[PDB]
């Protein structure tokens, strides 16, 4: 009877298809992401911060550790076994 | 003048020039046709407006 118009009716078509669920999510998962590495906190000064950047960091990841608490009985001898049970 | 007989063409002829103004055109629609055009602005506009946000967004 006249000249059908649905060429313009997105105004309001945007708001239930799916991808805009999607879109409405990821929008807000970008933009206050950190962009290249930053604010790592790489320097760690905590107590034994030096621990924290040979082997408590996580790099090696090995006995060495383990090794220095076998070695730590080692040098307590004479305090637990000897001169006590 | 193929009829020598004539005797109504005269009067057929008047009758053609009588209504000669047969009938006026009808261009009655000048409210209601851009009716559909102010609809026709407000949506396409709406949707220029949010897909020209929405591409550089």
């Amino acid at each position: 009877v006249s000249t059908l118009i649905p060429p313009k009716v997105v105004s309001s078509k945007n708001i239930g298809s799916a991808p805009n669920a999607k879109r409405i999510a990821n929008v807000v998962h970008f933009y206050k992401s950190l962009p290249q590495g930053p604010a790592p906190a790489i320097k760690a000064n905590t107590r034994l911060a030096r621990y924290k950047a040979k082997y408590f960091d996580g790099d090696n990841a090995s006995g060495k550790p383990l090794w220095h608490f076998a070695l730590g009985i080692i040098a307590f001898g004479y305090s637990m076994e000897y001169y006590f049970h | 003048s193929v009829l020598k007989n004539t005797s109504v063409i005269d009067k057929i002829e008047s009758y053609v020039k009588q209504y000669k103004p047969v009938k006026i055109d009808a261009s009655k629609q000048l409210q209601v046709i851009e009716s559909f055009e102010k609809h026709a602005m407000t949506n396409a506009k709406e949707t220029e407006s949010l897909v020209s946000k929405e591409l550089k967004d």
